[PDB]
RNA sequence: UCAUCUGAUUAAUUGUGGUUAGUAGUGAAAGACAAAUCUGGUUUGCAGAUAGCUGGUUUUCUAUGAAAUAUAUGUAAGUA
RNA sequence: UGCUGACAUGAGUAACGAAAAAAAGGUAUAAACCUUUUCACCUAAAACAUAAGGUUUAACUAUAAAAGUACGGCCCCUAAUUAAAUUAAAUAUAAAUAUAUUUAAGAUGGGAUAAUCUAUAUUAAUAAUUUAUCUUAAAAUAUAUAAUUAUAUUAUAUAUUAUAUAUUUAUAUAAUAUAAACUAAUAAAGAUCAGGAAAAUUAAUGUAUACCGUAAUGUAGACCGACUCAGGUAUGUAAGUAGAGAAUAUGAAGGUGAAUUAGAUAAUUAAAGGGAAGGAACUCGGCAAAGAUAGCUCAUAAGUUAGUCAAUAAAGAGUAAUAAGAACAAAGUUGUACAACUGUUUACU
RNA sequence: AUAAUUGAGGUCCCGCAUGAAUGACGUAAUGAUACAACAACUGUCUCCCCUUUAAGCUAAGUGAAAUUGAAAUCGUAGUGA
RNA sequence: UGACUGUUCGUCAAUUAAAAUGUUACGUGAGUUGGGUUAAAUACGAUGUGAAUCAGUAUGGUUCCUAUCUGCUGAAGGAAA
RNA sequence: AUAUAUUUAAUAUAUUAUCUAUAUUAGUUUAUAUUUUAAUUAUAUAUUAUCAUAGUAGAU
RNA sequence: AUACUAAAAUUAAUAAUUAUAGGUUUUAUAUAUUAUUUAUAAUUAUAAU
């Protein structure tokens, strides 16, 4: 520790001038930077596509399905598994995978309805049950002919 | 030690800091809220930087001058908002008081503050400029504002003024010139008319300021005091 | 204060509602030491390799 | 160290509220606010008028609010874009209701 | 609300607990339910539960014309407009 | 100071008392058994 | 807890995991520790163990009303 | 000293848990929330990265992003160990079971390559217990008269320039270029206490790169302590100045100023500072509290088991210092009893 | 050895009732062991004084505890499980 | 007032006019201390075949309390003066 | 350097105000320091303040 | 004067008279440099820290 007593010793002989190198490089800034406000990108710059699939998680171009807009359970009915027994394979493939589609821009709409508004309509929820249910019912007409 | 001035429950360094802070931000905003014992010794503080500054303003002494100048310098914290506080103190607030001997500064009581109880007030310099150009009015002397609201009041209700609102005015007056007063309370007036609901006749108003003053300006028992018999 | 509306000393919680509950109960991939793997039924599908890697099949 | 019998009824009462000093006083100390004829404590400034001034001090001593210069010309869908709103936490929505748990200074009654 | 409840069913045997509560402790939970609701939200009349509720089964279909008896209006004439499946209950045109 | 008795690692915790360790052992299998006759809703850790 | 004091390259300290315990392990041994403390844990059961011991045993009114002695007792706080 | 529930009493008493706050503005709503400024506190931490842990506590529901190379898991491989698992007849045993032997599991360890960026798959053939890097030698720099003296340098870690060979991209060479610390890799080598286990090459053909961890908290209000508990809790970095050091002082940056405030500071208590003349008269007992005239370099007796053991000896000196003047390391000598000694012991007398 | 010693060290031996691996005996070192002496130093004391901070005290906010047959709970002498 | 002892006592030293004898739960531990003394550890002497023991010896070694009422020391408010 | 007025023939001179004492590169891995090189990036300048038991000491 | 209380002093600002705390001024004290000085007039004169 120091005390009374310290003799402190000097750092170097830093290689007498002649000796050193040229450093490799030599001119460095620009001592003259402003610092500007900075520059939020625009969706201007963008040209979102009007037919992009991602559109296909949606009704139309649209948010939310209104409550006007929305099929009523009146008109809507569910595929009957009679009527289903007499439709080709493909046909029944390309049913399923329209039902998967529709519950999907259902699934996100009902997702949103649950975790930010917090309603309790159950409209879609209820909507997806009925495709489930046509879904299940293909997939029985479908082991039932195999 | 024991008795030179209050504690308020802090050991010296700290207390010493809380101080000096006190007076900075004083000299910085004109006006502070704060409990009544800290006011009261910041006042001391404050009273004793404004005496200081002005025997330096005054003294020829150079030697005088420079020590006073340190003494400042010790007494004060100068880094943020308070870096040209020392310039400040020396060009604008000190000369204010050239004339005035001591009572720089003003403690008033308020209301107890309701969740702690502790009993709080206004600490705000004397002759504070209220009206700075570039701006309209200045964050200045609530006494003068309070004064001058009571006045209008009285008006309104055509009640004579207290007395007590007079000798106030009076003692507003001993240090200030009259014309520059009367500038002053106008400025005030409009205002203070602006922001309550009271209409503003700018020439019946000026009339009115001028008769408050002339009567502040030119001054005007059962018991019997007898010799023993 | 943590919380400005509790002022008094109150028998509330830093967080949450309860400190105690149930702990006996079935856990996820989170908790566990950094050896614990609980995995998602979503990988069966190649085979790892003696050297960490993993070939898909 | 501990009490040899529950203390009766009477006992404690004339203990609490008994002598004077227990007892809260009435506040004579109090008059007319010379600028609006309201109830203040005595020796004090009306609570009322000096808030006022504090008001307008402020009104007129008012720091400019410092708006970014990009924000202000910044495209109402480009914004969406940009920063979207979340959903605060249960904390954050109560320090939010400032009402709930904030108290605003009271108005005398006018003094005659 | 922001949960994520509804995309998963966890706690499946609490669930069950508390949605297939004994009957005969019905009366406390709606009397809860009941004490939290607005006056235009609840109704006087009992819930049926999904094997108790008819489905037709019912005396009578929305559209039809209907007499009222033993009410405040009673001895109305009223068209009933729709039913209400859970309580096993019609809502009468603008009467009743 | 005692008090600090539990001192909680998942590994030594599932490892000990855990379900599978419970149904590996004969004992563990009394144990198991016993709850479920009781009812308990959770038969181990 | 603060101060003070001791070891501080070792018979050192310590992380992670494992083994050994309830007639019973571990123990540089103090009957020390084996999940807030053990001349032998805890839990469930035998189980309402047993207690010549302590305490407790809830309305009213009427009639009569003792003893603390003798003998015996592993008996003298009991019982005949 | 019944049990359960409710409600009293002490009592509006004690306490509100290591503590530095102030103003202005949010907000004529704020001691406690946020922002700015001032002041302070921690700083080989109260910081920054992390492990474990856990009511997701976070800067949040529009949420913690990985083919892999100073990224971890799984996966391969095993240790300690574990496994109603495996050999007419593995062996033994009232049953339960136990045993040795195989097989599988088991991290706290091991596991190709890689910014001049890298390919793990399929088929065919035939390591390390600890510890030190001295002395010498070589060459370099100065004095003096090839040789002496004194000094530092001496195995590795790049960039630049100049050369010779394949043809600006390659190979090798020469010259130029600080200090004290640290890291990794290299070689050499001393000690006795003698220092893990386990999964081959070439050729041809290939590759679309899975799953999970990732917030914040982590010497703590987010773990274990019944509490937002002065306790317990693993690892790395830990600005300079100073110094032998991670001591001690400060503190650049970052973080923090708190579920109690405001006053008042009676008696009295705790934790400190100072104290004239005395100097152990105190007391069971100098308990407690004082008390350090270099921390570097010299110099250090008796005794002794010959070990500067005693020894950091006491005393004493050198440098510094002449009465005003940091913090931390460092507090005497001797006799006797008992035990050789370093260790261990009644977690909580 | 102290002004003065039931303590300490030395020596004497009617060892009430030592003694040799339940080791005997003297020594160097070591010991937060236990007694004692000297030096130095001091609030330990003669003899207490002053000062600081956190409490105590008052105001505001929150808000315990053991205890409790019921109490309208004085002194003295006498009495009395 | 000191030396000695845990000691009250006692033996001395120095004083003093004198260094009286008691009672007060051999006054006073919700006022302090804890040296003596009745726990757990350990050792020595003795006794016992031994676990262990002692009108033995020695080192170490654990209780805390914010005051309800009486009482006392102070300081107020109410009151009939 | 920028801002604001002045003079000059946006440019330069001088006045006032505000802000600025940095930063990058070399010296064989790292970190720090030194010196060079870059840059406007400074005073053995006056006076303060904080912390170190009131930092310590002499008076008071 | 004081834990809180209580006690005691003041609450003057008009025809006079009364200072309670803070400040302000005064002399004094405390510090430690100061005549090799400060102040006034032109290195000189006077008053003195
Ligand atoms: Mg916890
Ligand atoms: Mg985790
Ligand atoms: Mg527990
Ligand atoms: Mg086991
Ligand atoms: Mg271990
Ligand atoms: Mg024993
Ligand atoms: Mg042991
Ligand atoms: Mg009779
Ligand atoms: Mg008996
Ligand atoms: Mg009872
Ligand atoms: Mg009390
Ligand atoms: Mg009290
Ligand atoms: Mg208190
Ligand atoms: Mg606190
Ligand atoms: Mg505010
Ligand atoms: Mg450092
Ligand atoms: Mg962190
Ligand atoms: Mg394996
Ligand atoms: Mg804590
Ligand atoms: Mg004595
Ligand atoms: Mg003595
Ligand atoms: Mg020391
Ligand atoms: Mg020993
Ligand atoms: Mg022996
Ligand atoms: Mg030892
Ligand atoms: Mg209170
Ligand atoms: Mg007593
Ligand atoms: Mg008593
Ligand atoms: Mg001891
Ligand atoms: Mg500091
Ligand atoms: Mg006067
Ligand atoms: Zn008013």
């Amino acid at each position: 520790a120091r005390t009374k007593f310290t003799k402190p010793k000097p750092k170097q002989p830093v290689l007498p001038k002649d000796k050193i190198r040229p450093p490799t490089q030599l001119t460095h800034h620009s001592n003259n930077l402003r610092i500007t406000e900075p520059i939020p990108p625009t969706t201007s710059n963008l040209r979102c596509p009007d037919d992009h699939p991602l559109w296909q998680f949606f009704s139309n171009k649209k948010f939310i399905r209104s409550a006007d807009d929305l099929p009523p359970s009146s008109h809507i009915r569910p595929w009957s598994i009679p009527e289903l027994r007499h439709k080709s394979f493909n046909d029944l493939h390309s049913l399923w995978y329209n039902c998967l589609r529709e519950q999907n821009v259902l699934a996100r709409e009902n997702h949103l309805l649950k975790n930010i508004v917090g309603s309790t309509h159950d409209e879609f929820s209820e909507l997806s049950n009925s495709i489930r249910t046509t879904m299940w019912q293909i997939r029985h007409v479908l082991n039932e002919r195999e | 030690t024991v008795g030179i001035a209050r504690k308020l429950s802090r050991d010296k360094a700290h207390r010493d800091a809380l101080l000096k802070n006190l007076a900075c931000q004083l000299f910085q905003h004109e006006s502070i809220v704060s409990t009544h014992a800290k006011c009261k010794e910041a006042s001391r503080v404050a009273e004793r930087i404004i005496t200081w500054t002005k025997r330096a303003i005054t003294t020829s002494n150079s030697v005088a001058q420079a020590e006073l100048k340190s003494q400042i310098q010790s007494q004060l914290f100068l880094a943020g908002d308070n870096r040209k506080l020392m310039k400040r103190l020396f060009s604008e607030i000190a000369p204010r008081y050239l004339e005035r001997p001591g009572g720089y500064t003003r403690v008033l009581r308020l209301e107890p503050r309701a969740n702690d109880s502790a009993p709080q007030s206004v600490l705000e310099l004397v002759d504070s400029p209220v009206m700075s150009e570039s701006h309209t009015v200045n964050r200045g002397n609530l006494k003068m504002w309070l004064l001058v609201k009571s006045v209008i009041n009285d008006d309104a209700n055509q009640l004579p003024h207290n007395p007590l609102t007079l000798q106030n005015l009076h003692k507003v007056a001993k240090f200030k010139a009259e014309a520059q007063l009367h500038g002053e309370i106008m400025l005030i007036k409009q205002v203070l008319l602006k922001e309550m609901s009271l209409p503003y006749d700018e020439a019946l108003e000026n009339e009115r300021t001028q008769a408050l003053l002339k009567e502040v300006y030119s001054s005007s028992s059962s018991y019997v005091m007898v010799p023993r018999p | 204060l943590t919380r400005p509306w509790k002022k008094y000393r109150d028998g509330e919680l830093f967080y949450g509602l309860s400190k105690v509950g149930n702990k006996r109960v079935p856990l996820t991939t989170k908790q566990g030491n950094k050896t614990m793997y609980k995995g998602t039924r979503a990988s069966g599908i190649g085979r790892h390799t003696k050297f960490g890697g993993y070939v898909i099949n | 160290a501990v009490p040899k019998k529950k203390v009766s009824h009477q006992k404690k009462r004339q203990k609490l509220y008994g002598p004077g000093k227990k007892q809260l006083k009435m506040i004579h100390h109090l008059n007319k606010c010379p600028s609006c004829g309201h109830y203040k404590r005595a020796n004090t400034l009306c609570m009322y008028c000096v808030g006022q001034i504090s008001h307008i001090w402020k009104t007129h001593t008012a720091k400019e609010e410092i708006k970014p210069r990009q924000e202000e010309e910044l495209s109402e869908l480009d914004q969406r874009v940009l920063y979207p709103g979340r959903r605060d936490t249960k904390y954050t929505k109560d320090l939010k209701d400032k009402d709930n748990y904030l108290e605003r200074r009271v108005r005398t009654l006018k003094k005659d | 609300s922001g949960s994520y409840q509804h995309l998963s069913n966890v706690g499946s045997r609490v669930m069950k607990r508390l949605g297939n509560r004994p009957k005969n402790f019905l009366p406390h939970s709606e009397k809860f339910i009941k004490k939290s609701t607005p006056e235009f939200m609840k109704s006087d009349l009992k819930e049926v539960d999904e094997k108790t509720s008819f489905k037709k089964e019912w005396k009578f279909i929305p559209g039809d014309r209907v007499v009222v008896m033993s009410g405040a209006s009673k001895g109305n004439i009223a068209v009933i407009k729709s039913f209400d499946k859970r309580t096993n209950s019609f809502i009468l045109d603008e009467n009743g | 100071s005692r008090g600090n008795t539990y001192q909680p690692s998942t590994l030594k915790r599932k490892r000990t008392f855990g379900f599978l360790a419970r149904a590996k052992s004969k004992q563990g299998s009394k144990i198991l058994k016993r709850r479920k006759l009781k009812g308990r809703w959770f038969l181990s850790h």
